[PDB]
RNA sequence: GCGCAAGACGGACCAGAGCGAAAGCAUUUGCCAAGAAUGUUUUCAUUAAUCAAGAACGAAAGUCGGAGGUUCGAAGACGAUCAGAUACCGUCGUAGUUCCGACCAUAAACGAUGCCGACCGGCGAUGCGGCGGCGUUAUUCCCAUGACCCGCCGGGCAGCUUCCGGGAAACCAAAGUCUUUGGGUUCCGGGGGGAGUAUGGUUGCAAAGCUGAAACUUAAAGGAAUUUGGCGAAGGGCACCACC
């Protein structure tokens, strides 16, 4: 590795439909606090709401559909 | 029985046409029979365009696009969800599918 | 194992005097040790630069190939090697429901510079046209190719490399072809897609000195 | 490596070649002429599984590594040259190419002209496989 | 069986029969 | 990244477009020969249509003899898959694939619809030739021409609709004008299997082509279409006797 990634912190803006094979994950549209203009899509696991603060171990990977 | 007015192709006054190859497969398919899809794609799709535009040397830089024409065999086109089966009355409709944007 | 990039030298490349921005960029090469000379590895190099990065406020879909031919120290003096168009513009200009015309020549300038010009010409749908076809008969295509041949031969044979490359910075050949091929079929998209190099004369350093002003 | 140029006004220009296929990705960086390379990494040396040679994450790791090497070596601006496997095989580029483009963008490198250099033939040679292709 | 490979089989049988008759001189 | 050598092919333009009797035909230019359609107040005046015998051409594969062999790749050598895998998949690879010269005359060579001629609905387009007409353009005036716009004629590849009419129906402007049965003419089929088989002839260097039975056996083999049938077919929904 030889390069640690800072743990980015993000807050959701809108939740999309449920994805995954058995419906165990959902699509979210999330934004950062250190850069409010930046938004990125991600797959989260578990029950989520609108406005909760959520943690990211990386801010470069995208989301995915059921496969 | 006869299924279509034509024979699943567009050969009306030739008898022989040039055969082409499929993209996913390598099947030799005639040119007027294969399903074609001329897709115009861009280099950066939906989120990396701002990533390029903010971190760039030239301001007001237009993003280039990729142009490619795809040749599909019939089984490969149905398997890749390009075309589907239609009803006996809707088979005779030659319009392209509608587009929203 | 020693570090291989600590024995490099950063050089410069200089555009000829018929452009505006003389500075292009920097290259790198190993130093001079042994029988191999560092100036030799700077001889056979082709630099590919866009037109917007070389002139000031002109089009960006044209590229010019530049080859270094002589070196005097800490900079490489370049020379013309060819002109080419971008792939995305070439794919965007080609569309269905219009016919396609190509033409090419084997032209020679006033010195030992055998070029091979390539150009295209595309038919135009009229403003009040209802028909979707907008094709052309074969003899109209033959006359358009003859006019393109005459214009390409007439514009380069009386000039040397400097004047024709100065004409290649705009598309004045394209405007002349589009003006000429109007009483046959109206064309709208004429460009010079590619220019190659076939013959190189004996290396004279003096002409390279007037090419840099 | 180091140059006497100012690190404030002007920027150093190189090109980078992204040769990506359906099995493996290449992130190669050369100079402006292209004859003298700088540093080459592939997604095959970022993950110890060849199945993931075409993954976006391997291309992202390779792009971060080559961007760090070019940053510490003296390169700050790059021209993108995208490429598929070319020939008669396919014309769609690999699935880690734009991921490597985005990872090159995040590492603090300037991006200039973007073009594609896929070697498209004029009906050169028949493809590998039979008349019925590969039946799978 | 389908008609093509049946016709090939009967061609092979006819070739063997012709060879046996021409060697039964 | 820069150069060289060899062979093959001619993308995107490329279309329910064109030509040819069919098989077929796509880089530019030059040479030769042929042809449909349009135009005609030209010329001969019945020279016509279909055709046993006979003759030309005829995809790919195949055989004999050369030069040449880039890639793909029958047979073969392997590595996985599998109970087996001499198959699907991946790495090599021989004849062949390419040109010349001599052969065979076979394809789902299919519009699965012989050729000539007449009649019987409408519509918008398309390729060629000709005719007429407001206007725009090759920069501002006039004429002929090219490019558009609006119509008409003749031939051709095709399309949409139809209680004309036909058919067992799918469908067909021909597959219509057929019990209200006859315009001319060639080839061809009498339930299925045996069987394109045996023998004879004939053609070919060969592989094989053309002609082509019978004994015996069977009550079915088939064509068109509608609902429950199952799809390792597709598109929408549901279930803790399903899952997360
Ligand atoms: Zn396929």
């Amino acid at each position: 590795t030889s390069r640690v990634q800072p743990i980015k912190l993000a807050r959701v803006t809108k939740v999309l439909g449920r994805t995954g094979s058995q419906g165990q994950c959902t699509q979210v549209r999330v934004e950062f606090m250190d850069d409010t203009s930046r938004s990125i899509i991600r797959n989260v696991k578990g029950p989520v709401r609108e406005g909760d603060v959520l943690t990211l171990l990386e801010s470069e990977r995208e989301a995915r559909r059921l496969r | 029985t006869k299924k279509r007015r034509n024979n699943g192709r567009a050969k009306k006054g030739r008898g022989h046409v040039q055969p082409i190859r499929c993209t996913n497969c390598a099947r030799c398919v005639p040119k007027d029979k294969a399903i074609k899809k001329f897709v115009i794609r861009n280099i950066v799709e939906a989120a990396a365009v701002r990533d390029i535009s903010e971190a760039s040397v030239f301001d007001a830089y237009v993003l280039p696009k990729l142009y490619v024409k795809l040749h599909y065999c019939v089984s490969c086109a149905i398997h890749s969800k390009v075309v589907r089966n239609r009803s006996r009355e809707a088979r005779k409709d030659r319009t392209p599918p509608p587009r929203f944007r | 194992v020693v570090d291989p990039f600590s024995k490099k030298d950063w050089y410069d490349v200089k555009a000829p005097a018929m452009f505006n921005i003389r500075n292009i960029g920097k290259t790198l090469v190993t130093r001079t040790q042994g029988t191999k000379i560092a100036s030799d590895g700077l001889k056979g190099r082709v630099f590919e630069v866009s037109l917007a990065d070389l002139q000031n406020d002109e089009v960006a879909f044209r590229k010019f190939k530049l080859i270094t031919e002589d070196v005097q120290g800490k900079n490489c003096l370049t020379n013309f090697h060819g002109m080419d168009l971008t792939r995305d513009k070439m794919c965007s200009m080609v569309k269905k429901w219009q016919t396609m015309i190509e033409a090419h020549v084997d032209v020679k300038t006033t010195d030992g510079y055998l070029l091979r010009l390539f150009c295209v010409g595309f038919t135009k749908k009229r403003n009040n046209q209802i028909r979707k076809t907008s094709y052309a008969q074969h003899q109209q295509v033959r006359q358009i190719r003859k006019k393109m041949m005459e214009i390409m031969t007439r514009e380069v044979q009386t000039n040397d490399l400097k004047e024709v490359v100065n004409k290649l910075i705009p598309d004045s050949i394209g405007k002349d072809i589009e003006k000429a091929c109007q009483s046959i079929y109206p064309l709208h998209d004429v460009f010079v897609r590619k220019v190659k190099m076939l013959k190189k004369p004996k290396f004279e350093l003096g002409k390279l000195m007037e090419l840099h002003g | 490596s180091l140059g006497p140029q100012v690190a404030e006004g002007e920027n150093v220009f190189g090109v980078c070649h992204i040769f990506a296929s359906f099995n493996d990705t290449f992130v190669h960086v050369t100079d402006l002429s292209g004859k003298e390379t700088i540093c080459r990494v592939t997604g095959g040396m970022k993950v110890k599984a060849d199945r993931d040679e075409s993954s976006p994450y391997a291309a992202m790791l390779a792009a971060q590594d080559v961007a760090q090497r070019c940053k510490e070596l003296g390169i700050t601006a790059l021209h993108i040259k995208l490429r598929a496997t070319g020939g008669n095989r396919t014309k769609t580029p690999g699935p880690g190419a734009q991921s490597a483009l985005r990872a090159l963008a995040r590492s603090g490198m300037k991006i200039g002209r973007i073009e594609d250099v896929t070697p498209i033939p004029s009906d050169s040679t028949r493809r590998k496989g039979g008349r019925r292709g590969r039946r799978l | 069986m389908r008609a093509k490979w049946r016709k090939k089989r009967m061609r092979r049988l006819k070739r063997k029969r012709r060879k046996m008759r021409q060697r039964s001189k």
